[PDB]
DNA sequence: AGCTGGT
DNA sequence: ACATGTGTGCTAAGCGCACCTAATTTCCTGACGGCAATCCTTACCAGCT
């Protein structure tokens, strides 16, 4: 897509401050502070008139709230279950890896809204791993369309190809 | 006549029913994970409650043996009584078998006692336990009994064991998506050592939910095989509302000890039950103001709205009952102002259930 | 007679309990997310506390041939206890039996004096072994919390019998959960890179969690069965009736605590009496919004109350009484202005309130159960 | 046998705790956001402090090959015979920040370390003068961790149980208000016109100013287990941390918002159990036109500090304590008096008390110990 | 006197 | 979900950061319980209709 790219890179260009009151906005609506929704209205608004589609707003609010959080790099190729599966190979079978594996699958069943939590201690454990890139956009419209079956079957087989490999 | 007990209970982080694995159980209702716990559990802990031991009157034991030697002083008969529990049909000790406890024990031991035959004594043995019916716990949760026809003998016959069950407990469904959290534990090691480890790490799941739970009273057949008497089974049907809305499952209470009360209960009098679990179809996400109960109430007044409406009896009414106590939580809060009889007590709703299921008082009842 | 205690307590920024990754336990508790404490935690923290050692007396331990060494002085005696623990059923692999043994202390004497003697056989030194270990019921510890023994088959002597080794617990704690809707915060350490070197730069960094939060702890206490299992000391039951209700108030679980030094005081306690449990964990299904004009252990404390109240109301006008007695610190926070007759006495003082305990109980003296101890 | 501190601080607009972005550390107590001061930067504050550099005995250092230099020239010796430990070489370093002394240990690791005496037969003698020490104050206050790795090391360590169990509980210092922060915007300006009339770098600073609350505890026959019966250097160990906690601030952003501010409220009890009085701050302190906050929050800790010792004590053994605030411009509120045993107006003097209290060492001769 | 439920 | 309600009359250009950083040991449970029937006959025979 030719609009979620320009977001991605909107995003990358907010400085400390701006994603600092970001930060501070884990699990609060953008209604409760108005520097937030300010934000987010800026970062928001002007790419629905230029380019004619956009992700939906909770996705973009909640992926704002995580680069804020976490602030990795954008890079194609480096979706959630390639480095998740790549990571699970690094394992003891016999215990840690159903830990990690369960903490993985309970993202298969859950809404947008209530991911921010299981999206964090996976990003958490990407964080403890050291790594630096994430598709921010493939990662944006997987999750856009996350309500459509075939993608989650399509992300569950890429972590299965990348587990095998 | 049938009675219909509805509750919305919301319960502490808890393992009150697990798989073989250990998971709590889930089902895949409204093409959602919902948490789940077992009817026959919920008709356990029911069984098993502090106020039932008035009515406390059944047992499912293959221990018969025991039962019969336990009272017997001096005269040893648990070989004697073995082969003829096992010429009976039971082959072994034996099969799961329901019966009254006070019936059989005095009972069977005279029975059994008596030195006068071998194949009658198990003949009239097996009468006894077919005939054993005088218990409202059997005439509640049903009794079958299939004795084998290898181990038997051509001589020894059996009545017609059929009892109903006068009680249709429905799993309990969890009002939204079901988070199954996973519980990380350790066992300490009490005495030091070089390693500074735990003794056993393990596995144990909890859910936190808001459950629908959901049961019925077949009250017609509850007196159909409870005999021609009606003092026990109004006594039985205020035992059951008291411990339904006091009493908790026996899980992991140890050691999440949520004994949380039912913040809900719908009463209403039809020949044609109905759960509410099309009121949840939709998931129930809660929003700022409110709570998971209130969201969960509103969902469920919306569906009483339209199948009082749209799927109104008005032949025969809703006689809709509550527990809302000094009114703290309402069910019409915009429109459905169709609860009739909406109190904020227990053993009123007994007492008024009663009422109508005739000319009975809840304490004059309170002796059988 | 069930004795419940319900407390009300705010906690400092703190990681009291946490699972493998290190975030602090986490439920889901009203559909929204809410801070957790096992009640494991709370449980060893009342059994490792500092008025419960003259109620101790319980070790649920793997390491049993080590205590019997122990006693056994300088005899040798590790490898002759080792065959014949694992001659009862406990088998050993690497050095310690393959599960957790529960027993009381005073019973590694008699023990001790099986397994030295040697005029007796191998199975029948086992089997008094069994007999030993299997009518070891002597402490307040494994009355409060349980037991269970189920010895392994295959490498098993044959002749070899244990009684029932199962005894049913007395405690039943709920996990904690908090009041108001919980969220996580992030905190990164360092390291002390102190010596300069040359790179100037970070020696280790890494990711902490914690959570703040206002905490409701459950306790259920029975009364027959403590007796039941304990003998009928009656003496011993209040006292450990007393000692449990001052751990419970005084001692805080010992998790993280040297760099979050959370040991607050509960700012409320409901100590009530009656036949069955009941439970005010309902009461905060709705989290606790903190507005201006008040607080949140204030509006806390008003939730519990209106909740209480109401199923006071709707559960507690029968012909079995319900007597409560409410305890905050010299009246902080009393029940809610709207109704100001919930509780029965109003106590301000913990050490008048086990002693009004004790008094309502059978009626005791702090002073004379003190002196009956197991241990 | 607890030693308990509780303070009452206020900064000016300062930067202490900042984050990777810059914004200083914030914490939800109650509900409301406060700014928080870590546990750990109170705690290197402390050990960091003038005060602290008389009783320093340990160093917990990362590569104790340079330390361990200063025949002649012991590396690469070292470092190649530090990875046989499990401690492996990533860029000369020994990827584990080790929990060990200063003194004894580098005077005495370096007659085994300096070659000879056969690898992994130096390895014991690497255990005995790495995990055995202990004898240092800060360490015994702060705890011991050490751990080998089992995949280089060899089978010819015998690394008993290092586990050490800290005698210190510090907690989080906690804003006695709502934090609120402030925004500075800033830019960096260029001085030569070699072009037109620009500036340079632009960007953002984040600070804030509080009235913060710090909780310490000092166990005494625990710390006396660790020193194994040195009462000296444990009575220098609690005056020093009397005034350590007092006389420091911590050192973040101080170069630009200088806070250093003294504490006008010190409260010392003395019970064999610990308690936090951090639950009178629940409700943040409404700065009121007829009072100050600094007042405000110490009458509301005087309340709490009363009502605990009338519903938790009058037992056989009361709780006694000295109460400190600076020639008396604050005592404890307008509430009921004689609260505390003695209302000390210096802060040697409530020093002096604990320690007389502690069994009746003095100040001057203790320092003596160290 | 046959019939039908059991062996 | 910037535009549009101008209303004497509302500027604006230059400028926005780089780098070192993330550790491990070990610890992980035994036993007991697991359904019977009934869905084509060695067919005549005697309880009695």
């Amino acid at each position: 897509n030719r609009g979620t790219v320009d977001f991605i890179a909107s995003l990358e260009n907010l400085k400390e401050g701006d994603l600092g009151i970001l930060r501070k906005l884990r699990g609060a609506r953008l209604d409760e502070k108005l520097p937030g929704f300010d934000l987010f209205s800026a970062l928001w608004w002007p790419l629905r008139q230029k380019n004619q589609r956009a992700p939906k707003r909770e996705v973009a609010w909640l992926i704002a709230k995580l680069f804020a959080e976490f602030r990795f790099e954008q890079r194609e190729g480096a979706t959630l279950p390639i480095l998740m599966g790549g990571i699970c190979r690094k394992l003891e079978p016999k215990k840690e890896l159903p830990r990690v594996l369960a903490r993985f699958d309970q993202l298969a069943s859950l809404d947008i809204m209530q991911m921010e939590e299981p999206l964090s201690v996976i990003m958490g454990i990407l964080r403890k791993h050291q790594q630096v890139c994430l598709d921010w956009v493939g990662l944006t419209d997987v999750l856009s369309f996350w309500e459509q079956e075939p993608v989650k079957r399509e992300w569950s087989d890429s972590f299965i190809k990348a587990y095998k490999i | 006549m049938l009675i219909e007990i509805h509750m919305i209970q919301n319960h502490s982080p808890a393992n009150l029913n697990r798989d073989d694995l250990g998971a709590p159980k889930t089902c895949y209702f409204g093409g959602v994970l919902r948490s789940r716990i077992s009817s026959q559990c919920i008709k356990r802990s029911i069984r098993t409650s502090n106020d039932f031991k008035a009515l406390l009157g059944g047992v499912r034991t293959r221990r018969l043996a025991d039962l019969i030697q336990q009272e017997a002083g001096e005269t040893e008969c648990w070989k004697k009584a073995q082969e003829i529990l096992n010429k009976c049909g039971f082959k072994n000790t034996k099969m799961l078998v329901f019966m009254s406890k006070d019936k059989i024990k005095d009972l069977a031991r005279i029975v059994l006692d008596n030195s006068l035959g071998l194949t009658e004594a198990a003949q009239q043995v097996a009468n006894v336990i077919a005939q054993a019916t005088l218990a409202p716990d059997i005439a509640l949760c049903g009794r079958m009994l299939e004795p084998n026809d290898k181990d038997k003998d051509k001589k020894v016959k059996w009545s017609n064991t059929t009892v109903e069950a006068a009680l249709q407990v429905a799993h309990a469904i969890s009002t939204h998506i079901a988070r199954p959290e996973i519980d990380y534990f350790v066992a300490a090691d009490d005495v030091p050592g070089e390693d500074a480890g735990a003794g056993h790490i393990g596995e144990s799941m909890f859910a936190s939910a808001c459950f629908y739970k959901y049961f019925s009273i077949d009250w017609e057949q509850l007196v159909k095989n409870l005999k021609g008497d009606t003092n026990l089974a109004a006594h039985t049907v205020g035992a059951f509302l008291l411990a339904a809305a006091k009493t908790n499952p026996s899980g992991k209470q140890n050691s999440f000890a949520a004994h949380n009360y039912p913040d809900g209960i719908l009463v209403e009098f039809k020949n044609s039950p109905i759960s509410y679990a099309n009121a949840f179809v939709r998931p129930v996400s809660v929003v700022k103001e409110s709570d998971l109960v209130e969201q969960s109430i509103g969902q469920l007044s919306n569906y009483v709205n339209d199948i009082r409406l749209g799927y109104y009896d008005e032949q025969s009414p809703v006689i809709g009952f509550w527990f809302s106590p000094n009114n703290r939580y309402p069910l019409g809060y915009k429109h459905s102002k169709l609860a009739s009889r909406n109190i904020g007590n227990l053993n009123e709703l007994v007492g008024a259930v009663l009422d109508y299921i005739g000319g009975f008082k809840w304490e004059e009842v309170q002796k059988s």
